[PDB]
């Protein structure tokens, strides 16, 4: 694992450009998955909806549409559309490590969702532009169970 | 690893290893049937028809708090069957953590080497070094009558004298001590 | 075996549809990730892994329809720069991979894609 950090300096921001897209293009739910599985964020009707488990398989997919574009000789497709009678679903990768998810109801049209999409995503890379252990001991640790 | 100070988590993937059939989904199911509602997530498995997994089971556990951190440990295991390499190659992307599961009948031996090898190999191919992440062995199967000896278990897959552990995953044993083996030299190699 | 009558059948089928939509190669991939038939160009192309994560991608898009209350998704569309993909679940058991360059339509690929679908689940009954 690479070690990675993140403080409350980015994570504000980061949760306010999807909060942005859950109530411009009228999302039932959004959020933003690191390639290797991690959640990073969420926006919108969280409730009764595992997010947790979303961004495991959602990360599980594009690693294997990873490797299938490998196979055939071509680059990450750099989004994935999925079409629902009831909720649809979009994706598209962010920067190299980072995977935006919107799934909405058809009652939005998906040119309106791939327009804030443009945007969120861009946004989210301006964003990606800009110690606990310190005072642990092995107590800590061994008392964690 | 990940961690989110505004919101005091430590994130870590935990991922087992190992041939197919060996008991590395059952390690998991045991884990997920005895942790209460309030640590664990849900446990998804994709599986085939015979319960085969094809392309990882998926468990979140939170193990409590260091330092007013809430930990989460991100649990998977792979298809261990030789042919979903391709697939087996994805689980292993940030992986902090390694738990190789091996099967002690006599007749899979062999399979538990190549397994190992495989496991090696695919770390070095995407930057990483079994030698240097935290990392443990389970010697599961224990109760079969065509087991071989931990100590031939040991000269066949063992030479750093890494932390092994004995199990029966179906029963529960070594189990919960496998998975805080691996999630306490996670942690502190991060203190680190 | 009347496996041997089958199999040379399921070509067939494959073979049919990587001609009649202009296709680059074709791919019959059982749920399990197991190669079924191949038509086409298919020397540069790892068919085990391509079995394997084919299977995988379909494993985790269905565990993931099911999560937001919709059946499996039953197509995947994956347009590329030079060549495009797209996959149908035939049936229950069964995913057919297209493969195709640019200069064919993704509305001619489906359109031929039904007839294989109807050829396959025949096939199997
Ligand atoms: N006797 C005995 N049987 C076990 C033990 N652990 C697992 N099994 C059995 O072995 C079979 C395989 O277990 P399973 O967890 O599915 O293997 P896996 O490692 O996940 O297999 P795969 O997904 O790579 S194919 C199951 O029938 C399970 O009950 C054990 O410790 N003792
Ligand atoms: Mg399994």
């Amino acid at each position: 694992g690479t070690q990675l950090v993140m403080y409350e300096e980015e994570f504000t921001k980061i949760n306010a450009v999807c909060d942005r897209l859950t109530k411009d293009a009228n999302a039932k739910v959004v959020f933003l998955v690191d390639k290797n599985g991690q959640l990073i964020s969420s926006a919108g009707q969280t409730q009764n909806i595992d997010t947790t488990s979303l961004a495991s398989l959602t990360a599980g997919n594009v690693a294997a549409m990873g490797g299938l574009a490998k196979l055939i000789g071509e680059n990450e497709f750099p989004n994935q559309f999925h079409e629902g009678a009831k909720d649809s679903l979009y994706m598209t990768i962010v920067g190299s490590r980072v995977v935006l998810v919107v799934i909405f109801d058809n009652r939005t049209s998906l040119g309106l969702v791939r327009l804030r999409i443009k945007k969120a995503s861009d946004e989210l890379t301006k964003i990606f532009e800009s110690s606990p252990f310190a005072e642990m001991s092995d107590d800590d640790i061994d008392n964690l169970f | 690893s990940f961690i989110n100070y505004s919101s005091r988590e430590i994130n870590c993937k935990i991922v087992y290893y190992g041939p197919g059939l060996c008991g590395k989904t059952t390690n998991l199911q045991y884990i997920y049937n005895k942790t209460a509602a309030e640590t664990k997530g849900k446990l998804i498995s994709l599986s085939t028809e015979t319960d085969r997994t094809l392309f990882f089971d998926f468990l979140p556990l939170s193990l409590g708090e260091i330092r007013g951190f809430k930990t989460r440990f991100h649990l998977y295991t792979v298809p261990g069957q030789v042919f979903y390499d391709a697939s087996r190659k994805l689980i292993l992307k940030g992986v902090d953590g390694v738990v190789f599961v091996a099967d002690s009948q006599i007749e899979r031996m062999e399979a538990n080497m190549e397994s190992l090898e495989n496991l090696r190999i695919n770390l070095a191919e995407q930057g990483y070094d079994l030698n240097k992440i935290p990392y443990v062995i389970q010697y599961n199967k224990r109760d079969l009558p065509n087991a071989v000896t931990v100590e031939e278990m040991r000269k066949a897959l063992n030479h750093r004298n890494i932390p092994e552990y004995q199990a029966v995953a179906p029963t529960g044993v070594g189990v919960f001590d496998t998975l805080k083996a691996v999630a306490k030299l996670v942690l502190t190699e991060l203190k680190k």
